[PDB]
Formats: C-alpha cells, structure tokens, sequence
DNA sequence: CGCGGACGAAGCCATACCATGTGGGCTGTCGCCTGGA
DNA sequence: TCCAGGCGACAGCCCACATGGCATTCCACTTATCACTGGCTTCGTCCGCG
C-alpha cells in the first residue's frame, strides 16, 4: 500500500513547487477542483479511482490561498490539530467529519475540498501523501480508513487536551 | 583434534535396557548409538571387532532438552491368515492374534552438540561425509540433520562448545549473561549406564557399563539466536568460515 | 550413489493411522504440533504396491521360467526338451545372479521328466533375492536371510505447519424404530486432521547392486520404487475418507556422497489463513539454496511440481512431469 | 478399473448435519475455517436411495431380537416362545454365551451390543432357521441359563447374506470376522472452497394465546447456520465390487445407481424449515486404470469473494485437472457435464449432454 | 498491562451510562459489530482515546462497552447500587442461584468457548445480555482483557472458562452441605 | 483309515479449599526538449 | 553525448453557530442413543476333513 504513498509524495513536492513557481499551470489546474491533469499529473499515477484521488487533490492543493500556499499524521490528526490549537468550533468539525466519513467514494470528493481549503486556510499541516493514499483507500475499503480519521481524530484531541494540563 | 556433529532433526530415539517389546530412549544421546553410526559410515558389517572406535571422548551439550513422545507401534496387523511374523516353531499364530504390539517411545524436537575427541576422528568426520550405509539417529527411520557434522575440523572442540556455537532461542533476561546450559562428560558423578559397545553381531549383542557425569555450565548469552528462522542462519553462517 | 527423494503432498480431512486412542499420530517440531503419518505406514503402502506391479511385470510378460538361454539352452541339457524345468521348478520373483542357480540347480539328476521333488536347493530365492529384499529389509513372513537390510531409508512424513486434531462427532442411526425415535445406534467421536505433509527417503544403490547384480535389473527396482513412492498412499480409513491424492512437489536428487533431507527447512513452522504449497516449495527453494551454497557439490537436481507459478532454481532443471523425471534421473543415476 | 466422480455443489443459507451443539461441522484447510458435510450422512441418504429404488433394505440395527421375535409371533410361536427362541437365535452365533447383549430396559427384547447389517430377507431366514427347532428352543427356555442349539453353520451362512448396498459400502462385525466384507467406494468429506464463518439466525417461538398483562415469546434461541459452495468426491473400485457382488451385470446396476444417486441426493438435515435441496453445478466423472484421484488440492488456497464462486470453483478445477493430468499422464476416460455455458472447460473429457447420459457413457466405458 | 485500561473504561462508562444518555445511546447501538461499521460512528468519540497503542483487543474494548450501555434499566439499577471471577463463574452463580436450566447454560458455554475470534463477538452479546437480565453480578474489566487475549489462542481463554465454571458449580454444592 | 486344524486346559487379580502474561520484513521512479559543455 | 535550464500574461482577503433531547417488558424448552477385536504361555485331544 506504501507503493502508491511515494508516488503520491512525489506529486505532492513536485506541485507544491509547480504552484508557486508558475501561475500559469497553478491557475489551470486550479480550474477543477481537466486536461491540465492529464499533462501534468498522468506520469505520477500507476481502478481509475486512485487516478481520481491524484488528481483531485493535485486541484484541492493548487487551490489553496497564497499565505498558506508559500509554506505521519492523517488528517484526522490535521483536523484535531486545527480544532485545539487555531479556535475551530468542535461541535462543527466533528459533525463535519461524521458527514465525510459516512459517504461514499464520490462523496468525499463532494464534500472534502471545501473543508481541506477552510482548514488550510489556517496554515494546517496536511501530509497531503497519505491524503492521496486514504483517498485512493477509500475505495478499496471505505468505512475502514473513515474509521481512522474519526477515531484518530477523538484519540489525538482528547490525548493533546489531557496533555495540556 | 575432533570435530562436532549436530545431533539434531525431526525425532532422535538412543534406546537402552528394553528387551522386550517395550522401547524406551534415554534423554541425551548414548555412545552406543553414535558409535555404530560412525561403525556404519565407516563400513564394519556386524560381527567385527570396534576396538577402533575405543579411546575417543564425547562430551556432549544439550542445546535443548526436547520432549519425548511414544510410538506406538504394530507390526504384521491386517495381513491375512496365512502372513504374518512367523514363530519359533513356525507354527504361525491365528490372524486375530498373529500381529504383534510394540510401544517403541522416542526423543522429539531436541538438539544436542556433541564433541568428538579422538585418535581417528579425522577418517571418522570424513566417513560421515560420504558413508558406506545412511547414517541415522537411533534408529533407522529417524533421518539425521543435514548439518551433521557441524565443524569438520577444531582443535580442542570442547572449547568450541563452551564459547562461540549457535543456541536455539530461549528466554533471556534484560541484559543478562551467564545462561546455563548442562553438557555431560563421561566421585560426582551422574549415573552409571550401558553404553560401551563390545559387539553389534545381532546373534550376541554385548555391552557394558559406563561412567556418566552431568555438569551444567555457563555460556555467554551472544550465543542465543533470535525468535524464528535465526537459528538456521547463524548456525549456516557458523558452518561457512569451517574452510577457514 | 544415494538417490534422495522429497515430496509435498497435501493430504485433505481425513485419518492416514490413527495412534493408540484415535488421534493421529503427531510429532512437537520446532515447538509446535504436526501430525505425522509414520514410516511403517508409508513403507508397507509403497511395498504393498511395488509388488503388485515389480512381481506382475510380469508373469505375462519377462516371465521365470523363460530361461535355459543360459544354463539349460546353450548348455546342451535337452534344447529342444528346455520345458525340463522351467516346468520342474514351480512344484516369489528372483532377479538373474540369483537365477544362474535357477537354471543351475535345476540341471543335473535324470530328469524324470519322462512321464522333480527337490526343492530345499531353489527355495532359497530369497536367502539370495527376491530383490524385494534388497530395496526393503527381510519380507514379514520369513525368518532372517543374512541381509536384514535395509538400503532405503524412509522418513517420517510430518506436516509444514501447525495442525491440531478436530474432533468429527459422529453418530451410528438403527434403523428399527420403536415408540420412542431418536434412539440413535451409538454416539460416539473420532478425530481426523487435515494438512500439507513432507515426505523423504533414499535409495543407496552403491550398497545395493551388489547384493543383486544387473544394473538394469537394479534400475527397474528403483524406478518402480520411485513411481510407488509417490503414487502409493496408505491405506488407513480411506473408504470412509478419501483422500487419495498425488504429491504436489517432487525433487528427485542424485548424490555421490551423502544423502540429505530438507526436513529442517521446515522447522519453523508455517503460519497461514491462506495456501501451504505455493509457500512451501518456495520455501524448500529457499533452503535448499542456502543450503547448496553452503555445502557445495556437484550433484543432480530435477523436479516437477503442479504449478507453474513460481520457478525453483535451487532444484535443478524443472523436468515437465513425474515418470519423466523418474526416467531422466534413474538414467542420470550411471 | 477406479470410477471417480468429481461435483461442485452450491448449498444456499442452510444447516446440513450440525455437530454435538448445533453448528455445522467444520475444517480448518488451507488455513481457514470451512463448513462441511460429513461423509457418513452422503453415504447415509446415497444408499437410502439406491436401495429406495433396488428395493433391497439393507436394515442396519441393533434390535435384531426384537425383529426376529416378531417374525416368531407372526408364524405361530407364543410370545416366550419368540423371545426365547430369538435369544438362542443370537445366543448360539458367538464363541460361548453368544454374542454380547445389553442390559435389559423393558421386559421388552434386549437389543445387542454391535449394530448388525443384514437385508430383510435375511431376517426371514433367521426366523426360518429359529423355526426349524421350535421343541429344543422350548426345552431350552425351561432352564435358567440356555445355550446355543441353532446350527451355527447356517446361521453363520444367513448373516453373510450381501447386498447392493452391503455391497457398496461394506460391512463389520467383531464378533463374526467371518461375515465381514469390505466396501468398494470411498467417499470423502464435502468441504467448502472458500473459507465460510457460521452465522446465528435468531427464532422466537410466540405462543398463540395472550396472557393477562404482558405478552412474550414462548422460547428464545439462536441456531447456527452457514451457506457455500461445497466440492464432493467419491470413488468406486469396480475391481473389488465385481468381486464382492460376483456377477458383472449387477455390478454395473450397482455403480450405476450410485452415481445417481451421488448427484441427485441431498441429506435430510433441517431440510423441512430449510429447502436446501439443490443440484451439483459441475459433475465431472473419469475412469482410471491405475489409482483413484482426488481433486482436494485444487481448493487448499482459499478463494475471496464479493463475487460468484462458481465461476471461479469451475475454471479452477478445470485448471487443476489440466496441469495435472500433464504431470501424471494416463491413459484414462474423463467426461463433465455442466449447469453453466460461459467458460469451455476443456480439461475435463467430452462434455456429454446430460448427467445420467453421462453416467450411462461412463459406467458403459468402464 | 490491559486490564489497567480495562478499569479505566470500565470506571468512567459506568458511570457515564447512568449520569448522561447521550453516549448511553451512541453505544448502545454498537453491541456485536465491527468497529468500523457506519452505525457505531458516533462511539468513537467516548470509547477511541482509551484504546492501548492486533485488532482482536479494540474489538474487545468497543465490544463490552456498548454491552455496558445495552444493558436494561434494571441491571443498570443494580450495577448503581453503590481472583476476581470471569463472566464462567457469572454463568455458575446465575444457574445455583436464580433458578437457571444447567443442561442448557452448559451446551452454550461450550457452544461459546469452541469458536473462533468472530464467534465468540456474535454469540457473546445476547448471552451477558440474559445474564444481565437475571442481574447476576459480572465483572467487565476480565471480561475484556479476556476477549483481548481470545485472539491469540483459541485455548487459553476458553478452557480456564470452562473449568472454572465447573469449580465454582461443584464448590457451590459441595458447599450446600 | 489317516489326519488338519482349532481350541482348551490354568496361573492370574489387589480418634483426640486457590493459577498464569505474548507477539515484528518487503518494494520500486521519470517531463521533455534545446542548448552548452 | 550528457547535464542543465525552461516552459507569455493567469489576484489579492475574510468570515465559518449557537442547544436540546437519546424509552420502556418479556420470553430462553424437551429426550434418546453412547459397541467390539487382540496382540500370554504347550500340549493333547476333539471335531471335522481327505
């Protein structure tokens, strides 16, 4: 399962520099949130919902807001981290991730971007690798890794909130 | 002088004191048994004098003691009225009583490092390497490790057995040295068994008593392998530098 | 000169020979439990077979007493009347050393064939083969015969994992039924076990032709040896659980200096929730390359095995099938 | 001179032949837990049927005193006089003090100890050979211990009477080595070719009358149920059953049958709430000179699903039997039939039309 | 090492079921499933920060949690009231005490104690559930460590079951002199 | 009349309540094209 | 021939919910079945065979 890790760690450098370097390409691939995918993006993909979850987030990562556009935990842990340490609300992301992880694999390409984009909008740490590789997991099991991210959520909140004290 | 075979394999069974149908083995291995394995790489039909074999040494380390298990074992069962293992008289026995009942008991899943010391232990190790008859371990249906002859070559290999020889894996305590390990060398000692071999003719098989004396030693715990599929390696990488 | 055999043969649920009290027997190998079916059993199955066939190939067809060609024929005793004995040597199968008495012995006297009671003299067949006694010891049914021997070493056949016995509870239903039903004949329990065994054994034709004679004579015993090695199953419970089956692996290896078994390439055993014998052969690759370059020698190695998915290297030149295997590597043997 | 049949049968949510506790009986192969039917309940209804239709009743039981003074009672003999006669009937078979009985119950007929297996018509002659000595059974049950006084030749001659399914299956008797014959086919345990867990189906039975307050089921349980696809095999060695039978003709009748009876029959067990009855997807028969084979191997790796097992289970014993067939060449007969046209199974012989014209141009190769 | 965690949870569930409904029921409806199953979404919040670190030992924890909060008003009543056994001797004091049939509660505890890690989370849940209907006092913190430790071997779980319902059936009579 | 095969005759038998702790090893990646070194 | 650069122009920001609730009773079965065969000793005689 590692195999599509890397490739997808690739990606994610090779983009994050790509978007900030050129406009050009930052803005065309921005535009999906699709043939820019298929000239940037295809040499890093090996069932095409993993070629999905490449590119879609390959969007969601050139869509970000430039002050946290210039800048291993999944995002379970990214969303528990945002809620504790910059104010966000917790009754409104744990029933935004109760919302995510009962969907389906085209569901969390509906409602995921928006949240990922308001996260990062906060200069999050998302390691947007394992992020490709839990949406390409997610159809290949769906409930497991929605699993993850609720449990992991709940586990790191509550473990960094008795830790504060 | 000497070299160290690797008692080891699926089962190991050294009998003794059963005449009967009745067969037991004894914990450890017994000079007999090796002793007409060498005879049997070496080519001595039954009836030939072993004075050859006397004046070698064997002390022998049990690397684990193993468990023991009964066999049972039938023979001539199922066969029909007129086949079965004939009598003294050769009057043959009826089919519901004809076959006989051996309960033939053997020694499983243990290891033993023995340490040959002798005269003719050279010709012996190279006997081992390419016998005359299949070597075995007790008995004939117990086929031996393939690494029987772990090191061909050593001068005092009792030292070798003391320091530097794979273990198998056991419990080690945190940080801990000095684990025990019981070899036998033949006043204080042990028990008193049949063990010398006078004669292996099957018409007049002739033993005597022998001296057996068990002394558990320490060992450093470098020697002890790891969970699975180390003990192998180790051992196969500690055969490897015999050519040097 | 020692032909060693190796098999992985995975045997479904059933009982092969059950131990004192129904459970089949089973050794503690390398800390875990492993049935075993034990090496009588697998010995008086192959046997059981050998002769059916060796002692039937054939009475039809080579035959005893076509001889004379060599004693009674060129020899000058009645080449016309050869049926002399022949006819007069019959009121279990020799090889030909042993037969130069047949048609020696069996000259001499009158005859009395004009119209034949010494027999204490050809009798002797096996004191002197029967080579049925130089592949396997002594037979079961005669007194010892100078050879009590020996020659092919059989091993026990324990399984590459982990096998405990389930118990199959089992129930015998009368069929007189009286005012009272569900009476059943008599409940009762018996237990059976499933797995993938490995089996091995040698043939030490050095000191084995010389008890006999004829190479070709001898090639015929283990050729048969071989093909009833792996065809042969014993023969215990079958008609209740059939569990006739063929090897799936088998490595057939000449060596011209020791035998050597791959038992402990199992030791550590086997783990699953998934197959045995894809992990197995190439698991016994594995170790028979550690092992091969650790000992090394020029020896022969052939194999055949009923899937094609992996390639064994250490295991010599992968031959297509069994009896093509046996007849490359009995040839291969001298 | 072997007959092998080869079936892959798909059993829907069902419970065949429950263990000592409910569930169903189970194998751990190739490492994983798979349901199975056991051989003794196939063989059970196989010859239920071949005898069903050969109607020979090959009665195996117990109470053989029972029957017999039944069939005393019938022809005359007073109740006593059957009972005691029965007695000497069983009493006079064994070395002394006959064959071993049990304690009595009732005042009613003890029943033995061994289970005996004899057809109909052997009873009868028993009860024949009883009535031929009616005064000495009556003198004998004057005293208090009697003995044997039956021509135990006889008897011993009756109790040998064979059967098509005596035949077949074979018979025991440690008391009489002498009537023991030995079955002609071997048949195996049916198991799963993918790994199946059991599952509890949960049952109220609800009692039909209200009670005055609350109303509650009137029991509670959960039994154990499982569904998969079952592999099958079985052998026939025609060798040894010509020779138990004699004649060629009824051995062909008998093998015959029992291939029928093999595809069509299905056990009796929690088939009344259930309707498990079904037929074999895949039928493949091959008749070989040299020894019986079995398929077992094929199905040691377990197979995933969330698709069709059928599928799979076909073009996996296809593949088997070709990869093996050019390991172990032979000059051999193989046929199939089949429930499904998608794959061409061409490993498995000529695919005849039919099962039962596949069983007539089988049993006719043979 | 488990049954320390094992009484944290044990602690702040069982007095979390009878002090506030709402986790009540977010667990009650997980009783005798996956830990990833969509309907027990929402116990992750409550059960997920005490897991230690196989999966056979959070199936242990989710499972006898949402057994804490199924069980009924009563036996919630009377587990509020205010070495140590296993739920076998549970299963004996249930039989010699409240009238249980014994033929029975034998045939299922070695109906239970003879299956695999699955088997035993199906057939578990309805069988405390009885249990706890008769109010028989069980102890939770074993009976998780010991579901834990179902999972490596069938044997060491079920057959100090098995025997200590016995012991403690035949000490109950013998001690009925 | 001569005789095979099978069984049976016993010696034996055996008044000063409690427990168990274990595991670890497998896999391959790209952006392409022009310019300059 | 291989390493390195390049490849028109493509936006910035800011905001993200408060509360309240999460049920109870009841029911948990019966009976019948649980095998034998033996692995001792020699000789004489007895019933059946040729």
């Amino acid at each position: 399962s590692d195999y599509i890790l890397q490739h997808a760690d690739a990606l994610v450098k090779r983009v994050s520099k790509l978007i900030v370097n050129e406009p050009a390409a930052r803005a065309a691939l921005r535009r999906g949130v699709m043939l820019a995918a298929h000239r940037v993006v295809a040499p890093y993909v090996p069932v095409h919902a993993v070629e999905r979850a490449f590119y879609a987030v390959a969007a969601i990562m050139a869509a970000q807001p430039r002050s946290a556009r210039d800048q291993r935990p999944n995002l379970g842990v990214s969303l528990a981290q945002a809620v504790f340490d910059k104010g966000l609300n917790a009754d409104s992301t744990e029933q935004r991730l109760h919302l995510i992880a009962r969907q389906n694999l085209d569901g969390v390409h509906r409602h995921l971007p928006r949240l990922v984009l308001y996260l990062r909008s906060d200069q999050v740490h998302i390691d947007w690798g394992i992020l490709i590789r839990d949406l390409a997991r997610w159809g290949h099991t769906p409930r497991h890794v929605a699993r993850e991210w609720v449990q992991d959520y709940h586990r790191t909140l509550e473990t960094l909130t008795r830790q504060a004290e | 002088s000497g070299f160290l075979l690797r008692l080891a394999g699926p089962m190991q069974s050294w009998g003794e004191h059963s005449m009967f149908g009745e067969r037991d083995t004894l914990p450890y291995p017994s000079r007999s048994g090796l002793i007409g394995m060498f005879a049997a790489a070496q080519g001595v039909r039954r009836g030939d004098p072993l004075d050859r074999y006397k004046e070698l040494k064997f002390t022998v380390r049990v690397d684990r003691p193993g468990v023991r298990l009964v066999d049972f074992h039938t023979i001539g069962g199922g066969l029909p009225k007129e086949r079965t293992v004939p009598t003294a008289a050769g009057e043959r026995r009826d089919p519901k009583k004809a076959t006989i009942v051996t309960s033939r008991s053997y020694l499983a899943d243990a290891v033993f490092t023995v340490a040959v010391t002798g005269p003719e232990a050279d010709t012996i190790a190279d006997a081992l390497a390419a016998p005359y008859w299949q070597p075995y371990l007790g008995r004939r249906a117990f086929v031996p490790d393939p690494l029987l002859v772990l090191r061909r070559r050593v001068a005092d290999p009792v030292r070798e057995l003391v320091e530097a020889v794979p273990l198998p894996h056991r419990r080690v305590e945190e940080d801990a040295a000095t684990v025990l390990v019981d070899l036998i060398y033949e006043t204080r000692t042990l028990t008193v068994l049949n063990d010398v071999p006078l004669s292996f003719d099957s018409k007049s098989r002739r033993y005597s008593t022998r001296q057996i004396r068990v002394v558990p030693t320490e060992v450093p715990a470098t020697l002890v392998a790891g969970p699975g599929r180390d003990y192998q390696n180790k051992l196969f990488t500690y055969v490897k530098q015999c050519a040097e | 000169t020692f032909v060693d055999i190796h098999a992985i043969q995975t045997l479904p649920y059933s009982n092969i020979n059950r131990d004192d009290l129904g459970s089949p027997k089973t050794v503690v190998y390398g800390g875990k439990e492993r049935t075993r079916v034990s090496s009588q059993s697998w010995k008086r199955a192959v046997r059981h077979e050998v002769e059916a066939r060796l002692g039937d190939k054939a009475v039809r067809t080579r035959r005893i007493i076509s001889e004379i060609a060599k004693r009674l024929r060129e020899r000058g005793w009645d080449a016309d009347l050869a049926d002399a004995g022949a006819r007069q040597v019959v009121l279990f199968y020799l090889p030909v050393p042993a037969i130069d008495e047949l048609a020696a012995i069996a000259d001499e006297h009158r005859d009395a064939v004009a119209k034949i009671l010494p027999a204490d003299r050809i009798t002797e067949v096996l004191k002197s083969r029967n080579v049925s006694v130089n592949l396997f010891g002594r037979m079961l049914a005669e007194l010892p015969s100078t050879e009590v021997d020996g020659a092919v070493q059989f091993a026990h056949a324990f399984t590459v994992h982990g096998t405990t016995v389930e118990v199959d509870f089992f129930t015998a239903v009368d069929d007189i039924p009286k005012e009272n039903d569900h009476g059943s004949g008599h409940m009762n329990a018996g237990q059976f076990s499933a797995g993938t065994f490995y089996r091995y054994a040698n043939v030490n034709l050095d000191r084995l032709v010389e008890n006999t004679g004829d190479a070709q004579t001898a090639r015929t015993a283990v050729a048969e040896f071989l093909r009833a090695f792996l065809s042969t199953v014993p023969s215990g419970k079958q008609n209740a659980t059939a569990a006739m089956t063929l090897p799936d692996l088998v490595h057939i290896a000449v060596r011209f200096d020791r035998p050597i078994s791959f038992a402990p390439a199992f030791e550590t055993a086997l783990y699953g929730s998934d197959g045995y014998t894809l992990r197995a052969c190439q698991e016994l690759n594995n170790y028979a390359e550690r092992l091969r370059e650790v000992w090394p020698d020029d020896a022969i190695r052939g194999y055949a095995t009923v899937e094609n998915k992996t390639d064994l290297a250490a295991l010599g030149e992968r031959y297509d099938s069994y009896p093509a295997l046996i007849d490359a590597m009995v040839a291969a043997a001298f």
